[PDB]
RNA sequence: GGUGAAAUUCUUGGAUUUAUUGAAGACUAACUACUGCGAAAGCAUUUGCCAAGGACGUUUUCAUUAAUCAAGAACGAAAGUUAGGGGAUCGAAGAUGAUCAGAUACCGUCGUAGUCUUAACCAUAAACUAUGCCGACUAGGGAUCGGGUGGUGUUUUUUUAAUGACCCACUCGGCACCUUACGAGAAAUCAAAGUCUUUGGGUUCUGGGGGGAGUAUGGUCGCAAGGCUGAAACUUAAAGGAAUUG
RNA sequence: AUUAUUGCUCUUCAACGAGGAAUUCCUAGUAAGCGCAAGUCAUCAGCUUGCGUUGAUUACGUCCCUGCCCUUUGUACACACC
């Protein structure tokens, strides 16, 4: 029915990326992260920073080739926080709303056979 | 003062007298 | 400019930090048989007819 | 000043034979110049998608598979096997508390001399009528189950290369002969081959490589 | 004096277990003594039940949620999440919800 | 990037993000739990090899061979020390960017030692259950872990069975949760902290107001940092415990 | 009675064009407009205490701010967080 890509969203704290590439990964198609479409450092990740992301690419997604695409949402994950940076939600809904055709996505962020001890140390980061 | 530092105080102290007594051996 | 009349089916609660938004269920006379929940900006009693300025939608709590 | 889209050679992808659809997705090269040409520069790339996206039915909601692209023949390019994954939302669904867990593994070879690594998993099924809320394993019941899993997992491969193992689990005949001998030791639920990965491939051999085409 | 007989948390017979690192404040606390929730949460969300399967292929789809286990550190646990602070009798109710 | 907000900081060297594979060292997520084991420190991927062990089973064997222990000895988390091997990661010093009236910190950054490992050391933890060890007795309940008994029990078929997991009665030995209070106590609570002025089963050890002080000294140990042992003068009316109301 | 107690007349004819950051008061004969009596008083109300006259738009909610309660909690304070 439609022509595919890979949507892949990496929503983190104090920024949110959004970029599609070729299904074989190896070849991009347009990015735009949150940190651009707004300027105020802290403001780098808020709801709208996302709907403002997927506006300057979902368009260009719908402008170079892709009419459809599957997403691979990602958290900073790792030895770090591993829990969804809010601005991925407000990005997806903003490419489901882009008219863009959605279908079949899973959780891709890193979760390990735990190791490489976290930073800040045994007393923890304290405040 | 905190048990640990007061212990440590008296151990740094302890070590200086070694030192000041070495001088005499 | 397709409008929508709404029959307050009953008074629910007062939502939203402030507390003037009033939770309510409104039926539609222009073909009943279905319920829709909406919020409001005024003081409201049962059987206040309302102007849904979009047919298909219903919110929840207000923050 | 460039905007490479007024430059990008453009392809669709072709899958092989032991499944459903062969035609796939779309991609981006660059003009097939002399020096930096659109043939042997790339192509080789790989692509993953769930298998209901090429088995059509949702009695196959997870199982991802990486396909290595091998050949080219004028603005078309084929692919062959490069490992199978799964899905988190099912792994994580299936990795549930108040129960035990088992996974064993083997390395092995095939008729066509690809060596790879396969895995497995299965979970203590609480048997209906079990008052006790945990259905637990006895280690000595796990190790012998690892053994049997090992018994089967190394008589299933070395059967006509990937193609034959490939088409040995797409309907998961294994998943039950696993469960076959398994009923003789304990219960068990789920019982899936989870992952598998390739690493030591033979030469291209472009005559038996084209098997799954047409 | 002892204002808890399961002590810190749950540790009778073992005598040592290993540090799990609190996800928000990054402390070290004995696995057992953690305090833990499960993050069963539908990957999409509230308003998006419509906008999803609508501009999406397949039939309805299925919907594939994501799970993560959150270990908190008291010092963390207190602050935000499940803890409150109880009276000298309710500190007994280990019961969930 | 990072943060409550920041900044130091990287970014023609396409940083951050993506894809293919490569390397190094550590670690063992999920299943992981009022559950298991070890004398404790402690111990979670696989299989092999090594020898070790509790419980049970037992109309098997020896027969008082035993209980507890000054000296003495085996073990001993973390750090720390010697010599290599390593060195990702996190990260005592040090430097830094913010912060503050100050801010040697808290936060951020950079990072030496260190973190792992072999050989040697070291012998400390709130090394905790702040609760010695063997023995007897004293009170209810449902759990659960290993062993065993029992069934015209259930679930698995093929041909009943034989397996295997289950279900249940009962039983030893485990970690525990509970209800009580015959009884204990200063009370918090405790099924042992019970059978204690109605004072005695066996045995080891420790304490005799608070400081001074675990200081000095002597002996000893260890490369060392330190360990073990370990006073007194003077001083002093409280210091202390559980619980009650502010 | 000058430093002008007040009052009257003519002349003079300011700023001020609805007020930033901010903060008060209040739910019905109330708000706010309006004047009068009373106090002080020899003289002097832009003050206050009560009076009536005209007489509204908006709530009949909540906890967001804010203040204050009340319960749990911790406590080494009891001359009680100066
Ligand atoms: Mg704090
Ligand atoms: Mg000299
Ligand atoms: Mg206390
Ligand atoms: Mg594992
Ligand atoms: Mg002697
Ligand atoms: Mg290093
Ligand atoms: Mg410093
Ligand atoms: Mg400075
Ligand atoms: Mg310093
Ligand atoms: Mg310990
Ligand atoms: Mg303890
Ligand atoms: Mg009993
Ligand atoms: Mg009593
Ligand atoms: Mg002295
Ligand atoms: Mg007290
Ligand atoms: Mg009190
Ligand atoms: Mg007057
Ligand atoms: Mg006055
Ligand atoms: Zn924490």
């Amino acid at each position: 029915s439609q022509v595919f890509g890979v949507a892949r969203i990496y929503a983190s704290f104090n920024d949110t990326f959004v970029h599609v590439t070729d299904l074989s990964g190896k070849e991009t198609i347009a990015r735009v992260t949150g940190g651009m479409k707004v300027k105020a450092d802290r403001d780098e990740s808020s709801p709208y920073a996302a709907m403002l992301a997927a506006q300057d690419v979902a368009a260009k997604c719908k402008e170079v080739g892709i009419t459809a695409v599957h997403v691979k949402i990602r958290a900073t994950g790792g030895t770090r926080t591993k829990t969804p940076g809010p601005g991925g939600q407000a990005a997806l809904r903003a490419l489901a709303r882009s008219g863009l055709r959605i279908g079949r996505i899973e959780d891709v962020t890193p979760v390990p056979s735990d190791s490489t001890r976290k930073k800040g140390g045994r007393r923890g980061r304290r405040l | 003062m905190r048990a640990k530092w007061r212990k440590k105080r008296t151990r740094r102290l302890k070590r200086k007298r070694r030192k000041v007594r070495a001088r005499s051996k | 400019t397709p409008v929508t009349l709404a029959k307050v089916i009953k008074v629910l609660g007062r939502t939203g930090s402030r507390g003037g938004v009033t939770q309510v269920r409104v039926e539609f006379l222009e073909d009943t048989s279905r319920t829709i929940v909406r919020n409001v900006k005024g003081p409201v009693r049962e059987n206040d007819i309302l102007v849904l300025m979009e047919s298909e939608r219903e919110a929840r709590r207000l923050r | 000043v460039v905007d490479p889209f007024t430059r990008k050679e453009w392809f669709d992808i072709k899958a092989p034979s032991t499944f459903e659809n062969r035609n796939v997705g779309k991609t981006l090269v660059n003009k097939s110049t002399g020096l930096k040409s659109a043939s042997d520069a790339l192509k080789g790339r790989v692509v993953e998608v769930c298998l209901a996206d090429l088995q059509g039915s949702e009695d196959h909601s997870f199982r991802k598979i990486k396909l290595r692209v091998d050949e080219v023949q004028g603005k078309n390019l084929l692919t062959n096997f490069h490992g199978m994954d799964f899905t988190t939302d099912k792994l994580r669904s299936m990795v549930r508390k108040w129960q035990t867990l088992i996974e064993a593994n083997v390395t092995v070879k095939t008729s066509d001399d690809y060596v790879l690594r396969i895995f497995a998993i299965a979970f203590t099924r609480k048997q209906a009528n079990q008052v006790k809320r945990h259905s637990y394993a006895q280690s000595s019941h796990i190790r012998a189950i690892r053994k049997v899993i090992s018994e089967i997992l190394t008589k299933e491969v070395q059967g006509s290369t990937l193609a034959q193992l490939t088409s040995k689990l797409i309907p998961e005949v294994i998943n039950k002969e696993i469960e076959n001998a398994t009923k003789d030791i304990f219960p068990l639920q789920n019982i899936h081959v989870r992952k598998v990965k390739l690493l030591k491939q033979p030469k291209f051999d472009v005559g038996a490589l084209m098997a799954l085409h047409g | 004096p002892k204002k808890r007989a399961s002590n810190g948390r749950n540790k009778k017979g073992r005598g040592h277990v290993k540090p799990v690192r609190c996800v928000n404040c990054s402390k070290s606390i004995p696995k057992d003594k953690a305090i833990k929730r499960m993050a069963i949460r539908n990957i999409v969300e509230a308003a998006a039940v419509r906008d999803l399967s609508e501009a999406s292929v397949y039939p309805e789809y299925a919907l594939p949620k994501t799970y993560n286990k959150l270990h908190y550190c008291v010092s963390c646990a207190i602050h935000a999440r499940i803890v409150r602070v109880r009276s000298r009798e309710d500190r007994k109710n280990r019961a969930p919800p």
